[PDB]
RNA sequence: CUAUCAACUUUCGACGGCUGGGUAUUGGCCAGCCGUGGUGACAACGGGUAAGGGUUAGGGCUCGGAGAAGGAGCCUGAGAAACGGCUACUACAUCCAAGGAAGGGCAGGCGCGCAAAUUACCCAAUCCCGACACGGGGAGGUAGUGACAA
RNA sequence: GUAUAAGCAAUUAUACAGCGAAACUGCGAAUGGCUCAUUAAAUCAGUUAUCGUUUAUUUGAUAGUACCUUACUACAUGGAU
């Protein structure tokens, strides 16, 4: 929700840290709903790029906010140009190192999931649902965008993506 | 020719541009020290 | 005072003419937009038929087409390199149509390593002309502007590739 | 009204709030349709309609001090503000985006500007006395008052004769282009046009005095500042080879010392007789400095510095210490000061033209008295 | 607000209707190829006397033109518009005569139900669909795929669909609606291309008078097959 | 300077004659919208603080907020500003207005009491004034009376009784015709709109299918000719 | 100068030439089919469309950057003399480099959109004749 | 119509072509780059000011630049560079409590001291504009004078 | 389209219902017609073209566009005058 995101960002700025201090103007324009796509290419590929000294300070806040903007259904159009290009324009500009925290906020309960053990199939895991069938669809669309925007650089993140995609696939194959 | 739209300085006395401003000499120095100054630059 | 009529000029036979009629609103021509590099400053002009054209005066980004591979991405604009018409637009960094301008390369590089996977500028279908590879190792490509920035409100265009790329490199060397 | 620095405060009394403001159409839509709680007391404007909605180019206050002429970009125009009545006197449109104007008379009754489509436009309050095309492009504009003659620099190399480079000068009583004062710029390609090439060939800044001797100082792109004398019509000096393109040129109150500056951001205070510099300062970042003028807090002397990295630093001359520094938050293209004291009017890239107030350099000007009381109320607020 | 003499010579006005003449409002048919509804009601048919009487007829739903209620007084009705009046129970049709003027024809519902309209152009509209534009500015979506330019169409007028079509043919009888030989019902016997603008046809009447009229000014009416009742 | 003092929270207002400009000296050099304490005005104003919201100087000129001059200034006023109404659309007019600063040359000072004191001004703080009209739209009636989903606004609307002419008849009630009230006429209008949409889409479907079969028939007859 | 191009044809692919016929019973010359010049006011290379009037005539001055002037002669009827008189006019037409140019030849031109103040025509067919200079006369 | 007008254009680019700008669009229309032009004794150019077409017995009938006190700049709208408004300058001129504030046409009579056609009535017909059957129209029609005639 | 005129006029089921000044909203004024230095194939006439353009109004057709991590949610939409 855009109002709750704005009030939450105001509280994050009430936390007064010098890593967030030079980026506040760039932060609030992402929640201003008319200047999101321009502010994305102001943030990345700009003269005011994120400095790698306090990159460790801004990136969790920024990625929770960009995640919320990628979720929100209100201002987006229909079709692909509505919100599919928005998810693609976030993930195409994100770094592969920040993408780990991006998928960390992406996968809530399926972050620490294990599909395969020393034995074959974990039927104890598979005979239980942690997510709604409504909610897995946006997860799979997001991971499709992540993989199609990453390419080879998935190699440091092999251990969890395949567990997620395999869990949703075999839950569907049980539900046929 | 290749000169027309102001490329060649056509020295023509312009009619409305003729008597705009009066020359106002505002120089606080007394004209005898100034020509002695321009001699004694970096060369001299 | 700026107009589009032919009543002030001499005829085909070499004769001037009086032909005094007042300037009319269909002979209307407005003042030029020297679109420069900055943040987005666009003013909307209403025109005949009530139709809007977007006079962009300061622009930052536009999408550029690496279309031999099948992508176009929104990238920023660094500074104009050369202009075929005027030198003052090169001096004061004015974005017009058919301007060769250098742009950023990061989304094109990202899409190359995302689709093919072989990294670039740092099997056989991924293949890059080595001049364009030098542009990628510089991280700053030589695009050309195909959209009218003054009469559309955006500076978009395609990237230079092959013969045009080599031609404008030779023209930069000129 | 804001205050930017800690030790010596400046005051952004009027100015753009954001580096990327929205479209004014969308701003008025959200204002008339949404609910908003603005600072009604401290946020205001001081003169009516002091903006252009695109950008701005130059600000000059007259020697009478009653008129503020200002040229800006969309539907390229110039506003004339009456500063006693705090409002627009008028605003007149032009043919293209203006480069640089000067007022000729003590009032606004005569103006001249060098204008981007290679013109010189002479303005009256009645209308416009007709324009003169200069043959080649121009960079600045200066005025010989004692023998009334507009002189503009030119970029590029001349057509025939010598291949030095040229400064186009026309008298107003005589009416014609007299002769281009010939300044060497350097070598150029034999294969080019007549407007020059993209790399070099430019004279940039022409500076003169109007109360002292008035040596016509020019400055060109290979690090060269030249000196011409009126009533001689010929060259006197060639000096100051630097690495950067010379963008600053301004005399002091005495009539001896020069403050020049280069396109990398290095300023030199020279004497007119000593080749070694009186002062050097390498500041800011690599964006080129634009404008420097000397300004006297009523006892001392100090100097401006304005650079397009949004840095305007007021330096000291007697010690060289950085007195104060202002970040205008946007690109700024021109600086001027009210000739009494205190107030720096800056033409910017943004929508609103912005002006700074120094209480520690002077007082509020004679037309906006209450600015000192507003600074006083902000001092109560802190 | 044109004068009575500057009004065209084919919707007639006598020495009676004042020096002025009504102008037709903008609509389907042209300006100079037009009969307004006020000239049809009170100057041709004389079912009315005055402008206010014509307004009192028009404003109540008593005059239907091409099967729809036409309210405004100067509505253009140029060619072959069936005009249904229900209180009198009549349907008039507009054709021409041999001299070049408007003619009215009384008829009932069976011939009043359809309209023979000449195709102006065929194109591909938005959605990738072929559409058809007649001289009544009727556009028909998804037509029959042989109905080309200068073919005429039997429009249903209760749904508006295509029912039949007559092809442009050398040997099909036609009606002239323009030019110096205006209004001459005869048979198309020859057609000359003249590529580069303004091609012609050569046309003869029933009784051997050859003349050349332009393919814009022609209008196909039927081979023999008088699908509208030309008055006997 | 007579003080036109308004209490906006009670909706009351009163003009107060003030002589002895030594009492009015603390109003001097205060911009519009500034908070001044009414304690040095009078003993009955103990604890009051009020904002100054405008005024009219001598020769009756208005005082617009945001003009730093103390004297009378000559502004250029646009459409949606104060101190000027347009005679026609698109009109910018030059009008003289008094600047924001309270000087000595004023005639009336518009004041607004924001915080009271323990004492009541007898004609100002004592009289209550209700609002002229109640809310018209249903959700503003909902937010006013804090209704739930069931309580059916139509009996919770405000009312007013008037006595008409006709030599003193019965009282008569008046009720403001709620705008955002979902009636079955509104719902049937919505249903007719979406029914028109589905009728148009099914007519497009049938016409497309019949064009498909007729086009296949025509190309079959063409290849039968070939 | 900028690199001349046919405005929408993708040359730099790693996996042609656009020439339309003018129509009107004309044939495209081999230089217009394959010859590597690029000109946008050419009716076979550029997007210029020929419509309307179709004219002929004899060239006065071939020596010009792709623009020839035609002296068109006709016989005007003066009623005072009741006689025919010679009247010459001068047209201008833009020249494609596809054809082989001669002086005094009889050239066919066609009407297009205004390409300059004078230029409203393009060459379409050249008839190589041994026509002479200004002394030569023929209504044509 | 004229050679008591034979050279004219390049003297606001004069003819191109390339590139862009601006226009609703083409276009030297405008800006950068270069090429050498363009018209003319078959009458260009300049000068004089005295500024018809269609309908065919005929006559009749029909159609046919600059300004709103003076330059300069701006605003609306599908359509104006409205002159309807604004701003500044210039020039008249009005009210006032002397601080301030609004405004720029035609028609009529006299034009010697002696003179000569109504300050008429209505949109009722034909026509036009609007949320629109009703509201609004300085085209139009009605009336009055008349020994200039007839 | 918007009526709580503290406006008129009422009753047989009370948000409104009829008439309806004021005001907000949409439309209108590219002319009716006046004055006077003139326009010498540039206007204008016939004759073309727009594959080089804008068009309120007219009348005719017309729009397949859901889901896509808010869910331990949302489901009689706002504020101005």
């Amino acid at each position: 929700d855009i109002e709750l995101q704005k009030l939450a960002l105001k509280a994050i700025l009430t936390w007064k840290s010098e890593g967030i201090k030079p980026y506040q103007e760039h932060l609030e324009y992402l929640l201003d709903e008319a200047r999101f796509k321009n502010e994305l290419t102001v943030l990345f590929q700009g003269d005011n790029k994120i400095l790698p000294e306090h990159r460790s300070e801004v990136i969790p806040v920024l990625l929770h906010l960009l995640y919320g903007r990628a979720i929100s259904r209100k201002g987006a159009a229909s079709g692909r140009h509505g919100l599919h290009a928005t998810r693609l324009a976030i993930i195409r500009q994100l770094d592969v190192e920040d993408m780990g925290s991006f998928l960390d906020i992406g996968l809530g309960p399926l972050r620490a999931i294990r599909v395969v053990d020393e034995q074959g199939v974990r039927e104890s895991v598979f005979a239980h649902e942690p997510l709604p069938p409504r909610k897995q669809v946006g997860l799979l669309n997001m991971l499709e965008a992540v993989i199609n925007e990453l390419g080879t650089s998935v190699e440091p993140y092999m251990d969890a993506l395949v567990n997620s995609v395999l869990y949703c696939l075999v839950n569907a194959c049980r539900k046929l | 020719r290749r000169a027309s739209k102001g490329r060649k300085l056509r020295y023509t006395v312009h009619e409305k541009l003729q008597n705009f401003m009066a020359p106002e000499d505002r120089r606080s120095w007394e004209e005898h020290a100034i020509d002695r100054l321009f001699g004694t630059l970096f060369g001299q | 005072g700026i107009s589009r009529d032919s009543r002030h000029k001499r005829s085909h036979t070499g004769a001037k003419r009086a032909f005094y009629r007042k300037k009319r609103a269909f002979e209307l021509g407005r003042q030029p937009a020297n679109t420069r590099i900055g943040p987005k400053r666009i003013h909307i002009v209403r025109t005949r038929g009530g139709n809007h054209k977007y006079r962009a005066l300061r622009l930052d980004s536009g999408n550029f087409a690496w279309g031999s591979e099948g992508c176009t991405r929104k990238t920023r604009i660094i500074g104009v390199v050369y202009h075929p018409s005027n030198n003052e637009l090169v001096r004061t960094n004015t974005l017009t149509k058919s301007a060769v301008v250098q742009i950023d390369a990061a989304p094109f590089r990202q899409w190359y390593e995302a689709h093919y996977g072989q990294p670039l500028g740092r099997a056989a279908h991924g293949k890059v002309d080595p001049a364009l590879e030098k542009q990628f190792e510089a991280g700053r490509l030589y695009a050309i502007i195909s959209s009218r920035p003054g009469q559309s409100g955006r500076a978009d265009g395609y990237i230079l590739e092959g013969e045009e790329l080599a031609f404008y490199q030779r023209k930069l060397h000129k | 009204k804001l205050t930017n620095p800690g030790p010596v405060p400046v005051y952004t009394v009027a100015g753009p709030s954001t580096a990327r403001p929205l479209p004014d159409w969308l701003l008025r839509r959200r204002k008339r349709s949404a609910k908003y709680d603005p600072e009604n007391l401290n946020n205001f404007e001081l003169i009516q309609e002091f903006e252009f909605e695109e950008a701005s180019n130059c600000v000059r206050v007259s020697e009478d001090g009653n008129w503020i002429m200002s040229t800006g970009t969309y539907k390229p125009q110039f506003h004339v503000h009456n500063t006693r009545e705090l409002s627009l006197s008028f605003s007149r449109h032009t043919n293209s985006e203006n480069v640089t104007f000067l007022l000729l008379s003590q009032d606004y009754s005569k103006s001249v500007h060098l204008q981007c489509d290679r013109t010189l436009e002479f303005h009256t309050p009645m209308g416009c006395h007709y324009s003169i095309r200069i043959p080649r492009f121009g960079r600045d504009l200066a005025y010989l008052r004692q023998s009334c003659e507009v002189l503009v620099p030119a970029v590029g190399l001349s057509s025939d004769g010598s291949g030095y480079g040229e400064v186009f000068r026309l008298d107003l009583e005589r009416g014609q282009f007299l002769r281009p004062w010939q300044v060497d710029v350097g070598e150029d390609e034999p294969g080019s046009g007549l407007q020059g090439s993209i790399h070099a060939g430019a004279v940039n800044v022409a500076a003169v005095a109007e109360n002292t001797h008035g040596l016509c100082a020019f400055g060109t792109s290979i690090g060269t500042v030249e000196f011409y004398d009126p009533r001689s019509k010929s060259r006197v000096a060639v000096l100051g080879n630097q690495d950067g393109e010379i963008t600053a040129l301004d005399y002091s109150r005495d009539g001896l010392s020069l403050a020049l500056g280069t396109s990398t951001g290095q300023i030199r205070i020279f004497d007119l007789r000593n080749p070694r510099p009186l002062l050097k300062k390498d500041q800011g970042m690599g964006l080129p400095i634009k404008n420097l003028i000397h300004l006297t807090t009523p006892t001392e002397e100090r100097k401006l510095l304005s650079a397009d990295k949004r840095i305007i630093k007021i330096w000291d001359e007697q010690s060289g210490d950085l007195w104060t520094s202002v970040e205008p938050l946007v690109d700024l293209n021109f600086v001027t000061h009210v000739p009494d004291s205190g107030m720096i009017l800056t033409a910017n890239e943004g929508k609103q033209m912005h002006c700074f107030f120094i209480p520690n350099l002077g007082l509020a000007p004679r037309w906006c008295h209450f600015l000192d009381n507003l600074v006083h109320e902000m001092e109560s607020e802190k | 607000h044109q004068k009575r003499l500057s009004a065209p010579s084919h919707w007639l006005l006598d020495k009676l209707s004042g020096a002025y003449a009504p102008r037709p409002s903008t609509g389907p048919h042209k300006l100079r190829d037009c009969m307004p509804l006020i000239v049809f009601v009170r100057n041709r048919l004389k079912y009315a006397l005055n402008y206010r009487e014509t307004k009192a007829i028009m404003m109540q739903r008593l005059v239907k033109v091409d099967g729809k209620v036409r309210t405004d007084i100067t509505y253009p009705a140029g060619f072959m518009d069936v005009i249904t009046i229900e209180k009198t129970g009549e349907n008039f049709r507009l054709i021409y005569d041999t001299k070049g003027r408007f003619t009215v024809h009384r008829i009932t519902d069976e011939e009043a139900k359809y309209k023979l309209g000449k195709v102006k152009r065929v194109q591909l509209g938005r959605g990738g669909v072929p559409f058809l534009v007649t001289h009544d500015a009727r556009t028909i979506r998804y037509p029959d795929p042989l109905i080309k330019v200068n073919d005429t169409v039997k429009i249903d007028l209760e749904t508006g669909k295509i029912t039949d079509f007559i092809k442009f043919d050398t040997g099909a009888l036609a009606m002239i609606t323009g030019g110096r030989n205006m209004g001459r019902v005869g048979v198309i016997t020859h057609r000359e291309r003249h590529d580069g603008g303004f091609g012609i046809v050569h046309l003869k009447d029933a009784l051997d008078n050859t003349f050349a009229t332009r393919e814009s000014n022609v209008f196909v009416i039927g081979s023999e097959k008088p699908w509208i009742s030309l008055p006997k | 300077m007579k003080l036109n003092i308004s209490h906006p929270a009670n909706g009351s207002q009163k003009l107060i004659e003030v002589e002895d400009e030594r009492k009015l000296r603390h109003f001097y050099d205060k911009r519009m919208g500034a908070e001044v304490a009414g304690d040095p005005l009078g003993p009955e104003w103990k604890g009051y603080i009020l904002r100054i919201t405008g005024g009219n100087d001598k020769q009756g000129f208005p005082m617009k907020q945001g003009v730093i001059a103390p004297n009378r200034v000559r502004l250029l006023l646009s459409e949606g500003h104060s101190c000027y109404r347009p005679r026609r659309d698109g009109e910018r007019k030059r009008k003289s207005v008094r600047g924001c600063i309270v000087g000595p040359d004023l005639s009336v000072l518009a004041l607004s009491i924001v915080k009271q004191g323990e004492q009541d001004i007898p004609g100002l703080t004592d009289v209550v004034h209700p609002k002229r009209l109640g809310p018209k739209r249903a959700t503003k009636i909902r937010r006013f009376f804090s209704l739930s989903k069931d309580d059916d606004v139509r009996k919770y609307v405000i009312r007013r009784e008037v006595q008409p002419k006709g030599e003193g008849k019965k009282p008569y009630t008046k009720a403001p015709r709620i705008q955002r009230l979902v009636t079955p006429q509104r719902l049937q209008h919505k249903r007719h709109r979406i029914a028109l949409k589905r009728r148009q889409q099914e007519k497009v479907k049938e016409e497309a299918a019949e064009y498909a079969q007729i086009l296949a028939k025509r190309v079959a007859e063409a290849k039968a000719q070939k | 100068r900028a690199f001349l191009k046919q405005p929408h044809i993708f040359l730099n692919s790693k996996v042609r030439r656009w020439y339309k016929d003018v129509g009107l019973g004309f044939k495209t010359p081999k230089t217009a089919i394959e010859g590597h010049y690029i000109d946008k006011k050419c009716p076979f290379t550029g997007m210029v469309s020929i419509r309307g009037r179709i004219l002929t005539g004899r060239v006065v001055s071939t020596k010009m950057h792709r623009t020839i002037i035609i002296r068109r002669e006709y016989l005007h009827y003066i009623p005072k003399y009741n006689r025919y008189e010679k009247r010459h006019k001068n047209l201008a037409a833009h020249v494609s480099p596809a054809f082989r140019v001669e002086e005094g030849d009889m050239v066919v031109v066609g009407q297009c959109r205004p390409l300059s103040k004078t230029v409203r025509f393009n060459v379409l067919r050249v008839l190589p004749r041994t026509g002479k200079s200004v002394k030569k006369f023929q209504k044509f």
